[PDB]
């Protein structure tokens, strides 16, 4: 088993550097001759210069059934192809892909490519958290239909001075972890939410509206 | 009347679009840029969506949901592939036809149940006569 | 308040598309004349072609104290500068930056730039999860010193058939949520961790080793 | 019959293989050697590595003894140039060119170069 | 009549500058958007950004039957095409082209495109002249089959009449210390014009 | 002695191909990594990738006193430098350079770099010859102050002896239908391509007489 | 003696490195590419780190921890800035000197307490004469 | 009669100190927006000869080759010295290794790197 990183300029570098440090075997497959030569010199991996979507190049990389192909290209239309090509024609079971358009996340899931959390989504969640810090901002989405949000306890908020047992949260919601001044607090019943504290929440989408209405 | 969705209004693209519209089919022509629609003939009742076929928000805009046929006919194989996969697996279009340039790629389309029109495959027929 | 997206080819597009859809105002500042023209046509934002690190360009973009500057460049040395320039010379309080080298995440935090979760880290966590699915794989890291890991359960695991109350987890660890077959299970005391159930865990680093030793 | 195929690419090598299997003497010219991987196992023909735009390459193909020259690179102008040399410099009777831009087709035939145009081929199928 | 300069970065600029100074009309047709904008600003010509090999672009440039198309591209395969396209489809009689490969000079002549003296040839002639200064080095080749050589010894102290040169050779002009000397009979750096079928003997003598 | 070709994309290739064919030794010094690799594979020369203006690169190429450095760059300001650097710091006596701006030809001569005939000049002479074929068009300029030109007319039916040409002019060679004619006295021109060598201080009168 | 770390062994870079080494200082020269170290002189006892100064793993390799002076002297302002910031805030180097090309950038360095050598600022002096 | 080539950061500073000192200045630059003073300004490429003629270096006491390009500044200087025989020609030279070939043609040089080594000497002590 080797980790086949299929192109992506700089992020492909740091992933390769990471994988190597994790004592894995890495094949970098990149179409940029210039960047290939820079990699070859820096990273201690196998650098195959060429188009990852070409069966021939993939054959040269020797992509095996058990290899993990990671597709990091900025073009989703290419990624999905490079994925299917690796999956159907080479029998690669484990495929990880970057998916640029948040809209395209679905088809990639449907096809059975496993995807890294969408960057632009994370960026949007982070940015919107900064603009509105006192509203339940979504972290990194868990399983399909369960989001992992987070809210900060405002001084003038209703939640302040309330017992976690006494708080009436919906059935499919869990106040997972409280974080008081950079310290994890395990939420027992007799736990009380204080000012300037940060409560992480896991809730199913079909109950998110009510969970926020109650907590905030 | 079929509801045909033609992606890419190019040289080959719009030719499909015109033969379709003149045959009294409801056509939707999607293209990366508007100036491509100049190839759409005078007698053309269909609608045109400007947008990137690799973007999902574009694929939704075409109403492939109500489509009988999706033609993935851009100059990019991977694009055409992506268009087709969305048509087949995301909008469950019964007939999806893709223009595929690289003959080696033809297989992975049909392995996803996407009918393919390949120019190189078409040419080998004609080039056989020249001997 | 506008969202100033300072350059980054494709990811900058989808962010801009996202921001606009969230009814925000967007200023795209990109140095690629070609991509600027593509944006101008597609995205309904203000596209300023030019180097984000140049005070003049930022003046043209009219970056205000309350604006949210998002720096998405592949060069951390540039990002940190574009950040400081925006923060010190323009008084922008809210700065979000991509940080390519996981190593560089720290100095960005130390400087007070808020950062998006590192891509190559996520990718590494996702890839390592696929290679070793039956070992506690880290999700998205919470506050500095508290990681958010997850473990599947093996048919041949000790944790199977044990009460969540009976499980002896360390003080600074929380079994946040169980996910049985794509369904969220709120971990009560009498909850039994069944074989196949995916248990998400929040634990402090100073207790991670023991939490894994016990839960796995 | 002595066929000279220029460009051992996707479409290129397919011509080369159909030719060689048909017991024709083939010469496959290509810009880079890694293209010749696309020629199959049973192939008795010879292969010239070289730039088809350079004259020294065209001489190396022995178009002098050729019955057919196929200009089949991905470049129209290159294919054009190949054909012009075949027709006017080596007086090859049959010269067939792969022409991408359909507007260019005319200037080939106006020099007596038979043309295979993918776009022209496609308009047929897109009619259906 | 306008001079259509079809692409070629820097040399295309200086030719355009030259043509304009010679009170001609210039259409620069270049595929480099960046360089087109630089030209537009500097040169007082018509700059059409686009591929010269595209019929449409040439139509936009309005290449007329009487125009002089100059093709200056580094790709001969392109030049020959851009030439034929301008010649056959637009009816341009006057076409001047750069030809990079000295080997390709012939087909361009055969097609009836008039060509600028090949650079690499001149460069080679100049370089070889510097390496061997005391041997008949060829200048710029005249008509097909007649070369124009020059030489700078037994010939010293001999009358130009007394010198037995072959029939198809002419000692065109002597240059004594940067001064032209008209070679009379009684005349004692000599430029020579000789036909190829007599060059060997002319040099030997 | 080797021929050091210091960069110039395609023309640099064909020169290298030419030099090698003339059994010379060639060092190609080019800054384009991509083109360097193409050369390496095609041409049987020494390809040093790097900036020719950098003393270090030139040291790597081992440019010797006797080597012939050919500078083929599109930038005259660079050429003149690469020249002086090769001439003063490396002691190269023989330097050949392309000079793009016809205006710049002079300073290159003044500095003692020998220059290839200016392309844009030749192009201009060729183009102007095609536009006006029936007027004395200049070929390739000889020594500084002596041009080498070429040209119903009055000259038709006149003896070459009888033609009154100025002192510093020579009717070098007549070319009748692609055949060289050695101009004797009793030679007569007919309605004939006559090549002429004349000094600039006599060009006006030579043309006035020939037409 | 002083433990000087010079980033970028370039035209201006290596000149610092040589004056430092000859003055009996312990030098460490970091550079993106090895061929730059040709510029460092014969008499040079210091160590050389090949690596990208923008990568953190490179900054750790230099031992800025034991440094008295860090010179951020690459041709890139942002790089030199980043180098400096790491020196100042990540390795707490007392003296950090940065080569800054764009004079408008000088301010944001000093606002982070990074002494700056700016060529344009140096030139305005001579161009005054 | 001072001729300053390149009206840039360092460039124009020379031009202003010159003009305010009551000297007749000519500022040559590749692009007009650089000119952002009784002297005259020539827009044009200093590598083109037609530009060098336009500056009237013939009547110049001082030519400053002060563009961001060494080779350009070199070329400017060589024309000043050998084509217009300007007595004083001063060149802005970035690469310190190039300084030599200027002075070997009798072109005075202002090198930032050479200027800096002075100031960087103070910082170590
Ligand atoms: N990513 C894309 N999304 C939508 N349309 C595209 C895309 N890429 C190319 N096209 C269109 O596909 C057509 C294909 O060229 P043609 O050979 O002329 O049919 C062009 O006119 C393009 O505008
Ligand atoms: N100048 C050239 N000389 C020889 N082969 C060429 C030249 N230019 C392009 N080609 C070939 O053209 C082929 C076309 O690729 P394809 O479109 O896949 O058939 C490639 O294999 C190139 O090697
Ligand atoms: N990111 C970097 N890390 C290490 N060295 C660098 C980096 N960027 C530029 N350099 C070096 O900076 C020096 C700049 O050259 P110079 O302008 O002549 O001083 C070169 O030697 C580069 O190798
Ligand atoms: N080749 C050139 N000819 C004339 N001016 C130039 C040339 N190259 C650069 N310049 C100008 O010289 C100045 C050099 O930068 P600086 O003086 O540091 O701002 C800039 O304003 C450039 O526009």
């Amino acid at each position: 088993m080797k980790v086949i990183i299929i192109g992506g300029e700089t992020t492909a570098y740091y992933l390769a550097r990471s994988m190597l440090s994790r004592k894995y075997g890495v094949v970098i497959i990149n179409k940029d001759r210039e960047l290939c030569e820079e990699f070859a010199k820096k990273l201690k991996a196998t650098i195959i210069h060429g188009d990852g979507s070409h069966k021939e190049i993939l054959r040269d990389a020797e992509v095996s059934k058990n290899d993990v192909v990671v597709i990091l290209t900025p073009r989703d239309e290419v990624n999905l192809f490079i994925a299917q090509l690796v999956m159907k024609d080479f029998g690669v079971k484990r495929v990880v892909s970057l998916v640029n358009d948040p809209g395209n996340m679905e088809i990639f899931k449907k096809m059975g490519i496993t995807t890294v959390l969408n960057l632009t989504t994370l960026i949007t969640n982070t940015v919107e958290a900064l603009i509105f810090p006192d509203e339940f901002s979504s972290i990194i989405p868990l399983e399909q239909g369960i989001e992992f949000l987070s809210v900060n306890v405002e001084e003038d908020s209703p939640v302040v001075g309330k017992k976690l047992k006494d708080l009436p949260l919906p059935r499919d919601s869990i106040i997972a972890a409280i974080v008081r001044g950079g310290v994890l607090v395990v939420p027992r019943g007799d736990t009380e939410i204080l000012s300037g504290d940060k409560l992480y929440v896991i809730v199913s989408a079909e109950a998110k509206e009510t969970v926020e209405e109650t907590l905030l | 009347s079929k509801y045909i969705v033609i992606f890419g209004c190019g040289r080959l693209g719009s030719l499909i679009a015109n033969l379709a519209s003149s045959s009294g089919h409801s056509v939707v022509v999607v293209d990366k840029n508007e100036y491509a629609f100049h190839r759409l003939n005078s007698e053309f009742s269909g609608f045109t969506v400007v947008g990137d076929a690799a973007e999902f928000e574009t694929l939704k805009e075409c109403g492939m949901e109500k489509a009988d046929m999706v033609f993935a006919f851009t100059n990019d194989d991977s694009t055409n592939f992506f268009i087709s996969m969305n048509a087949r697996y995301m909008f469950n279009v019964e007939n999806v036809i893709a223009r595929v340039y690289d003959p080696e790629k033809i297989k992975i389309f049909e392995e996803n149940g996407i009918k393919t029109i390949c120019p190189a495959v078409l040419m080998i027929e004609k080039v056989k006569e020249f001997i």
